[PDB]
């Protein structure tokens, strides 16, 4: 329950984050390639 | 009743024989005119109050 | 940088080496604990030896 | 809000983009099927390019009553949302 | 026609061929390098 | 998770150009909570 | 390896989802929450 | 010869409206972009096929079964943008609607 707590809330807050910048977009059919432009926000979806 | 029913929509020359396509349409155009126009189709006509066995 | 008629800005300096150092911590701790705990986890070996 | 000259160079680089669109002959005031030679699924298709440009949702009535450039520009600069 | 369209389309996705949107994959493991290398002086350390 | 981590950021792009031009990772305070559930992510099951 | 070979080694899913009625509701049973909210709420919440 | 004309504008806008949803619903299924060019030119391909066709009855009929055929193969969930009506952020901070007053001192016991 702690274990997932913790990544858990990493996951929901590095979404957020993506989806904040994305002008609130939400959908994964138009969000690809955001590696390059998400460098610690993509660091912190891996390792969540 | 000609006025009613014999709109152009439902209305086909046909034309068999010694005949042209190209002159048959053109006599078509030149004479088939002032022809009744109705919205009403056959197939509403069929749809309202049809035929049952 | 710009390729056709778009340009895209480099990523900051330190959204860059944030991301770059931690996943580096990420992955030198698995590397680690991998070496450490390998033979326990996968059945080699005890703890107690 | 975005500007009307950059929408006009938007929807005129969408319309250039076009394989049975000679690219010189496009000007902000031209029709689909009159001055280029496009059809209705031309036309559709390029709605369709236009709304994935502009991050913009138009319902169908209104995508079909676009029809011509200047009915594009027109109702890409009405948009709040270009 | 289909041809026509599947052109269009491929001319109007040009802008997604851009250096920092072609290839991705690249960037899916940032910190291997630096990790595997420091594990590599750590290990040679250790002897 | 695999599939949501290659379509947000691996794949190539299929967001609209709008989005790409105006996308900015995550500020200060969006940054710290996000280090410190890695930290957690990472270390708090073998600590505890 | 799955949702690699799905997401970005693959031409025939639409294909598959737009031709053939049985995958179409498999993929439709599987987006839509096992149909079970569907269900649930229609049948019980709609009777009362 | 005008209600001929506008039957067949309506059929023609409802054929538009088919392509046009089917071109939406096509992307929606073929996620990655680069799959969505080889089924858009297919469908293209097929809409093109039946083209031409004189009478206009079977035309509306045919335009009934491609309806019918959209309905059943739709994408279950299809993208729409956010701030669209459907989509994540339709509706949620609103600008303040027009002609609204607030009412100062409204219930006094003299007045």
């Amino acid at each position: 329950l702690m274990n997932h707590a913790f990544f858990k809330a990493l996951l929901f807050l590095s979404a957020g984050s993506v989806i904040h910048a994305m002008s609130d977009e939400q959908d994964m059919r138009k969000m690809g390639g955001l590696a390059s432009s998400f460098p610690f926000t993509y660091a912190m979806m891996l390792m969540g | 009743y000609i006025q009613t029913h014999y709109t152009a929509p439902r209305m086909v020359i046909a034309a068999s024989g010694a005949v042209k396509h190209e002159d048959i349409v053109e006599q078509v155009k030149k004479l088939f005119t002032k022809l009744s126009t109705d919205a009403t189709t056959t197939a509403q006509l069929v749809a309202k109050e049809p035929a049952i066995f | 940088t710009t390729y056709k008629g778009v340009t895209i800005h480099q990523p900051k300096r330190w959204h860059t080496i944030t991301g770059k150092g931690l996943c580096a911590v990420m992955w030198f701790w698995v590397l680690y604990r991998a070496k450490q705990d390998g033979p326990v986890v996968l059945g080699w070996r005890h703890p107690w030896e | 809000h975005l500007s009307k000259e950059e929408v006009i160079q938007r929807v005129l680089a969408v319309v250039k983009d076009f394989p049975k669109v000679d690219p010189s002959k496009v000007t902000p005031d031209v029709h689909f099927q009159k001055d280029l030679g496009l059809d209705s699924l031309d036309n559709v298709e390029i709605v369709m390019a236009l709304e994935e440009e502009f991050k913009l949702e138009i319902p169908d009535k209104e995508a079909d009553k676009i029809d011509s450039c200047n009915l594009a520009i027109e109702y890409i600069a009405n948009h709040p949302m270009a | 026609s289909g041809k026509h369209t599947a052109e269009f389309f491929r001319r109007r996705d040009a802008w997604r061929k851009h250096p920092m949107l072609t290839n991705q994959f690249r960037h899916a493991t940032p910190g291997l390098g630096i990790a595997l290398v420091a594990f590599g002086f750590y290990l040679v350390g250790e002897q | 998770s695999f599939r949501s981590l290659f379509l947000t950021f691996l794949v190539p792009t299929n967001s609209f150009g709008r989005d790409i031009l105006r996308c900015h990772d995550a500020p200060i305070p969006m940054a710290i909570p996000l280090i410190l559930l890695a930290l957690g992510s990472l270390f708090v099951g073998y600590l505890a | 390896s799955v949702a690699y070979n799905v997401n970005l080694v693959a031409d025939q899913f639409q294909r598959a989802f737009q031709t053939s009625t049985f995958c179409n509701r498999l993929y439709s049973f599987f987006n839509k929450r096992w149909f079970f909210d569907q269900v649930l709420n229609d049948f019980l919440v709609r009777s009362f | 010869t005008a209600a001929y004309l506008a039957r067949r504008a309506a059929q023609k806008e409802r054929v538009r409206i088919l392509y046009r949803r089917a071109l939406k619903d096509t992307l929606n299924w073929a996620v990655h972009r680069h799959l969505f060019y080889n089924d858009a030119e297919n469908l293209r391909d097929r809409f093109e096929e039946n083209k031409h066709v004189e009478d206009p009855d079977t035309i509306d009929r045919l335009i009934a079964d491609a309806e019918a055929s959209y309905n059943k193969w739709r994408h279950p969930d299809p993208y729409i943008v956010p701030w669209a009506p459907g989509g994540s952020k339709f509706t949620r901070n609103p600008a303040p609607p027009q002609g609204i007053e607030i009412v100062y001192d409204y219930g006094r016991e003299d007045n």
